[PDB]
């Protein structure tokens, strides 16, 4: 029954004590934390508590759109020798550090995902020619489906795959995604491997990455500029904001204390000394 | 009990094995959840499961390690550590899938004149950091799984420099819990402290924890048992004292699915 | 704009200053102008020089703050760390706050220890052949070892063996000696050049020789 | 309590201060009377009294003294000893009259291998003997009131012979309780014994005692705290051992009358 936004427990008036009861004394060895309160070790007055833990709730803590990646695409002049640049990003929360550290305060997680897309474009050459309003195509390519090889090949038809046709200058694109995990909950950490090295079978064959499950967790985001090659080249950037909604978390963990080094828990030399100098007897 | 009963004195009995202790600091039950069999509402694999019961759900005592002024800490992984233990290891290898809880009993006695504190921690999905700075998540299956003898922590991070023929193994630094996070905070995890002046040991009852109802026991390790010296071993005046740390563990309410021919892993 | 020059040795003993200059352009002048210093450093999250109105010492007792504060200037402030132990690096940062855009600055850091001392001693009596007369170039007290170099006047120099580092309190010590062989004269300006790259020009010590009978 | 509770382990809490003890020999309440405020039926001074409560009725820890093979004993006087203690001393000096009870907690720990017994006594109107044989009742206000540091007992009576410029101070001989009576009988007075092998300390709860309902706290000392070695300190084999005796005291149900300008005594 207790709501995240209900007022915390009121402080009760407490007088002097000369008894056989020893709240202050305990034994951390047992694995437990002393449930003590001000009134147990000192003389307290009566206080009607109005404060709440509303903003510190799991949803409230993550109820914010966080940048997980920056995709770069473009639309050159037909003539250019180099290919029209279309973006292919492998979906994940580890390419950036902020949101990853927050999710990582916990072992397992569960949640509906809200993806918001902020698109910005600009001119690259000290030219003067212009360009008509661009229309972007954000296609979701799930593991197994034909991944695009050309800004304009057959795959962009998206007969089955989900595509978002964004129009430049308009309110940032947005879509919702359910809990799509092949497991009963997302695994922020996997203490094992995708393969079992069998004696009877050649070393190289049974080999696999540590802490890495499905080589292709959730497929990829394939972005392109639908508009045909324009005399004057225009480069665009797609910023992807990820927000975890209707979220649940299990088994808490100590926050990442040192600089992230790859998709795993690996740390790197020269970054292992976080804490600063401060003397035992100095305030 | 005015009758005699007490927190410090316990008696644990599983199958044909019984453990007694006159100096315990009570016992801990991970996340308040006592080990249990897979429920029908939560079940996945449709085949009649194999439940060894007393044959596997009993107490196995691993190789006794030595605690000294120099020791930086020790680590083990479940089920990996029990992989070669009687009928439990046999049933684990014969089946594709398997799930199990554990009763972890860490034994370490001394004397009223000795000092020291062992921080005993039960960590879910205890992913450890590798020995390489040129590559990542590269620690080999053979090295990531020491079996019964387990592994150990280092006071210093020293990168594998042999690019040609990589050690392909873990470099778990003590103060960083071997995984990029500050040891001082490891306590958010199910644990107990073996403080020589207060108690002989640590008893942790661990439930089956995981993103799935049941999984591959051979490919994946559910729990990590980390033992670090919070306060260094110390005795009378001896410059180089020593005391044994014996680790006894018992699988619980454990069950297996997908029976076939025995799995012969490349453990070396 | 940010123009901090602080890449400073930094001399040990100690003590020296840890400055921070932020020259201000120039027609869009800066306030509020509080100045923060964050160490680098197990920063969770303080060993800080912060200065709102009155200069506040975030607890690293061994600090000296010298800026025209409680009023304003604004900040080309100087800090000082004494002392006197090698509470080293690591690194240090210097961040300002601004009403316009400038709740921001730059991390800027450097060096540490320092410096040695030298003397020359020459003996003993020449009974040859054919080693020492003997000139010794003692080098006491310098953790980053001072590159002692014995040279002289002639091709009778290739002969220069070293006492390595059996370190004193935190600080390394060495002795280069020669040898130089045999026979007679006084008499040459045999010069030991001890460096370390601190002070002025490298410690050039010229001496004589013990000639006997 | 089959639940755990015990005579040896106590927790005392007054205002913002709390004292804990795992090795106590219970606690003593002088004459079976717990400190209390001045009743209307027994009141004298007609003006609204000043009751500091938590600001003064808390635990003050005096300067820690050292117990050794040589020590003959220590003495203190109340309220004198607390005269310079925070808000309690301030309120005592600002008022003509004042009354107060006390919770006296004498702390003194050692080891299972140490020996010795501290006789801790609470004496009403503890009038002590002077250093002069040519004159009497001559001990000066400055010397009769040592304040927080208190005074000490002597194994021998040595008379002040300087007739010209008299020391004008006390010569309290240990075996005579510093007052003409045999120490062996001091036990008729509210007390507790700190026997190293049995307990860490002594807790005495003292009531306001006196021929009057309320009096001059600055001119007159109601209680005397005497601490003498019944059995001499002794350790293993060390010829000159040592252990600290820390004395912590807390004023109780204390109240004051006749408010005016602060009293600046000639304490030297
Ligand atoms: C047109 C836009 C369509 C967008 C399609 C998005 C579907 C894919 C969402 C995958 C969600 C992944 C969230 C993070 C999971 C990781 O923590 C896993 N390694 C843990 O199990």
């Amino acid at each position: 029954a207790a709501t995240s936004r209900d007022a915390l427990p009121n402080t009760e008036a407490s007088g002097p004590t000369h008894s056989k009861e020893i709240p202050a004394l305990t034994a951390v060895e047992t694995g437990a934390t002393n449930p003590l309160v001000p009134s147990d070790t000192v003389q307290t007055r009566h206080v009607v508590q109005h404060r709440s833990r509303s903003e510190s709730s799991i949803e409230s803590f993550f109820a914010r759109g966080a940048c997980v990646t920056i995709m770069t695409v473009d639309n050159p002049a037909s003539t250019t020798n180099k290919d029209k640049l279309f973006a292919v990003w492998k979906i994940t929360y580890k390419d950036t550090v902020q949101l990853r550290r927050k999710l990582e305060f916990f072992t397992y997680s569960r949640f509906d995902m809200e993806l918001t897309f902020v698109v910005t474009a600009n001119f690259t050459e000290t030219n003067n020619g212009h360009a008509l309003n661009q229309v972007y195509q954000i296609m979701y390519v799930p593991p197994g489906a034909p991944v695009p090889e050309k800004w304009d090949d057959y795959t962009w038809q998206t007969s089955s795959n989900p595509s978002i046709f964004y129009t430049y200058g308009t309110a940032p694109a947005r879509i919702s995604v359910p809990y799509v995990g092949i497991s009963n909950a997302y695994s922020h950490f996997y203490d094992g491997f995708s393969k079992v090295p069998l004696k009877d079978q050649s070393a190289a064959l049974g080999d696999s990455l540590y802490g890495a499950a499905s080589l292709n967790d959730f497929g990829i985001l394939a972005v392109r500029v639908v508009n045909d090659h324009n005399p004057t080249k225009v480069t665009s950037k797609i910023r992807v904001y990820l927000k975890p909604k209707h979220i649940r978390v299990w088994c808490p963990r100590p926050p990442r204390a040192v600089a992230y080094y790859g998709p795993g828990v690996d740390y790197k030399d020269g970054t292992l000394t976080p804490l600063s100098t401060k003397d035992l007897t100095t305030y | 009990e005015a009758c005699g009963y007490s927190d410090r004195v316990l008696q644990l009995t599983l199958g044909n094995s019984t453990i007694t202790t006159q100096e315990a600091a009570n016992s801990v039950v991970a996340y308040g959840r006592w080990p249990e069999y897979l429920r029908d509402s939560e079940a996945n694999p449709v085949d009649q499961p194999t439940e060894p019961d007393v044959a596997a759900c009993r107490f196995y005592t691993l190789d006794t390690v030595s605690w000294t002024k120099e020791s930086r800490g020790w680590w083990w992984k479940l089920p990996d550590a029990l992989r070669d233990m009687g009928l439990f290891g046999q049933n684990m290898y014969y089946h594709y899938l398997g799930r199990s809880g554990y009763t972890v009993h860490v034994q370490c006695n001394a004397s009223k004149f000795h000092q020291g504190a062992l921080g005993v921690f039960a960590v879910p999905e205890m992913c450890l950091a590798g020995d390489s700075n040129t590559t990542t998540m590269h620690t080999s299956y053979q090295n990531a799984n020491p079996g019964e003898k387990g592994g150990t922590f280092t006071g210093t991070f020293t990168p594998d420099n042999n690019q040609t023929s990589p050690a392909r193994r873990f470099c778990p630094v003590d103060y960083l819990l071997g995984n990029g996070t500050l040891l001082g905070n490891a306590f958010v995890f199910p644990h107990q402290i073996i403080n020589l002046r207060t108690n002989n040991c640590a008893t942790l009852v661990l439930p089956y924890v995981n993103s799935l109802s049941i999984d591959s026991m051979v490919k994946h390790n559910n729990w990590g048992i980390a033992i670090l010296p919070l306060a260094p071993l110390n005795f009378a005046s001896e410059s180089s004292p020593e005391i044994p740390i014996t680790l006894t563990i018992a699988p619980m309410c454990c069950e297996f699915n997908g029976l076939r021919n025995i799995t012969l892993p490349r453990l070396q | 704009v940010v123009q901090a020059p602080t890449q400073v040795p930094g001399f040990l003993g100690d003590s020296v200053t840890l400055p921070c200059y932020l020259q201000v352009p120039n027609m869009e002048v800066t306030h509020v102008s509080q100045l923060t210093w964050a160490r680098h450093g197990e920063s969770g999250s303080m060993a800080v020089f912060h200065q709102t109105q009155g200069p506040s010492y975030s607890e690293s007792k061994r600090l000296e703050f010298v800026a025209a504060r409680l009023g304003a200037e604004l900040r080309d402030a100087s800090l000082r760390m004494f002392g006197l132990r090698v509470e080293d690096e690591g690194s240090y940062t210097c961040l300002f706050v601004t009403f316009p855009q400038g709740s921001r600055s730059v991390d800027i850091w450097l060096r540490v220890l320092a410096k040695p001392q030298n003397t020359a001693e020459v003996q003993k009596v020449q009974l040859t052949g054919e080693p020492v007369p003997m000139a010794r170039c003692v080098s006491t007290g310098g953790r980053p070892p001072a590159q002692i170099t014995w040279h002289s006047d002639l091709g009778g120099m290739p002969q220069t063996s070293q006492v390595p580092g059996f370190l004193s309190g935190t600080v390394t010590v060495t002795s280069l000696w020669i040898l130089v062989p045999s026979s007679q004269v006084d008499g040459k300006q045999v010069t030991c050049k001890v460096e370390h790259e601190s002070f002025e020009k490298p410690q050039l010590l010229t001496v004589s020789l013990t000639v006997y009978y």
